[PDB]
């Protein structure tokens, strides 16, 4: 039985900017289990549907998970442009695969707020599908160098969410997995 | 030196066209949240645009498929063409820099004017000189009631707004610490104190709303007596 349990029910998740990638593979793998194995409030494939995912093998399938807000979930969709999609983290145009999310202030959120989960903010380019970047330097907005000091036009390129339990539902944090279905010329693994 | 400084504008008629310009200093457009804000003559503010550095672009639901933000890196300089012009369209139009939430509008460009031929606050304030006023802002669960992206701005005649708190009760670099911002519930408000004469002034809440909307409260005109 393929490990979704260790990537769905995580005590913690990664930051946006950092998203956590597992690689599944050597396994049975049941997609409507899955489906129906919580209330996820988005469940939606590209490409592929559930029920025909358990009729399908794989030579790899990958589980990309990490937290950002309630109004950001449709940013993790093929086509999507903003903060999230730009700067964090990005689905392919031909994406194939299906985007899971759920509600997780009840785990993520404190009272005086959650600092540890974070995004970037600052960027010069967009990402490429799939590219992580988490490098900090100081982000140099201006035309004076900064030189590693913070100030005017000279910032730190991470923003914190920082998660309060009694914040709106689109600003309360929420779980996100990604699953890529992968195949490569080689012995199907994940069926 | 710090600078955004708009130009273009003038008279068109209904269907015309117009592009204005934004030629910054200092600030460098191509790695910056870039915005465009207009103001009807006598009203309140509105956000029109932002281009991210990654080339992004969002717009108001009323100017979406009508206006388009661009830039040229190498003039260091942010454009707004605006096609289809209709009457409404009539405003001083304003660069900012920021997305008007994270990060606030810090730097603002002149203004100009373009002529085409919610936050509830109240309309007035006043308060004694040395003495303190509040203005408030009231929003919804789903803006100022439910995360901390209001900022609030003063604004003198003839000049753009200067951001004064961001962040609900932040201040930035120089704004003078009896200009004080807080929230209860849905509302957020502007506390003065120590008022002074130059404290005459409109002020604007702004709280971001969700799926890129991004809205201004309607204004106080604050009098000191
Ligand atoms: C996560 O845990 C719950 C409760 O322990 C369980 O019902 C659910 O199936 C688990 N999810 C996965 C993907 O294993």
């Amino acid at each position: 039985l393929c490990p979704f349990g260790e990537v769905f029910n995580a005590t913690r998740f990664a930051s946006v900017y950092a998203w956590n990638r597992k690689r599944i593979s050597n396994c049975v793998a049941d997609y409507s289990v899955l489906y129906n194995s919580a209330s996820f409030s988005t469940f939606k494939c590209y490409g592929v549907s559930p029920t025909k995912l358990n009729d399908l093998c794989f030579t790899n399938v990958y589980a990309d998970s990490f937290v950002i807000r309630g109004d950001e979930v449709r940013q993790i969709a093929p086509g999507q442009t903003g903060k999230i999609a730009d700067y964090n983290y990005k689905l392919p145009d031909d994406f194939t695969g299906c985007v899971i999310a759920w509600n997780s202030n009840n785990l993520d959120s404190k009272v005086g707020g959650n600092y540890n989960y974070l995004y970037r903010l600052f960027r010069k380019s967009n990402l490429k599908p799939f590219e992580r970047d988490i490098s900090t330097e100081i982000y140099q907005a201006g035309s004076t160098p900064c030189n590693g000091v913070e100030g005017f036009n000279c910032y730190f390129p991470l923003q914190s969410y920082g998660f309060q339990p009694t914040n709106g539902v689109g600003y309360q944090p929420y779980r996100v997995v990604v699953l890529s279905f992968e195949l490569l010329h080689a012995p199907a693994t994940v069926c | 030196e710090v600078r955004l400084v708009e130009s273009g504008g003038g008279l068109i008629q209904p269907g015309g066209s117009l592009r204005l310009s934004c030629a910054a200093s200092e600030i460098t457009v191509s790695d910056n949240y870039m915005s465009w804000v207009r103001q009807a003559p006598g009203k309140g503010l509105e956000w029109v645009s932002v281009l991210y550095s990654g080339g992004s672009a969002f717009y108001a639901d009323s100017v979406k498929g009508r206006f388009t933000i661009s830039r040229d890196n190498s003039k260091n300089t942010l454009y707004l063409q605006m096609n289809s012009l209709r009457a409404e369209d009539t405003a001083v139009y304003y660069c900012a820099r920021g997305d008007g939430w994270e990060p606030p509008f810090d730097f603002w460009g002149q203004g100009t004017l373009v002529t085409v031929s919610a936050l509830t606050q109240p309309p007035s304030a006043s308060g004694s000189p040395g003495q303190s006023v509040r203005i408030s802002c009231t929003g919804t669960s789903s803006d100022v009631g439910g995360h901390n992206f209001v900022s609030w701005f003063q604004q003198h005649p003839g000049k753009a707004p200067k951001l004064m708190i961001y962040e609900v009760s932040k201040r930035p670099s120089g704004v003078p610490d009896r200009f004080s911002g807080s929230k209860s519930g849905n509302t957020a408000s502007l506390t003065v104190s120590g008022l002074q004469a130059e404290d005459e002034a409109d002020y604007y809440c702004s709280s971001y709303a969700g799926s890129n909307n991004l809205l201004f409260g309607g204004g106080t005109k604050l009098t000191v007596l």
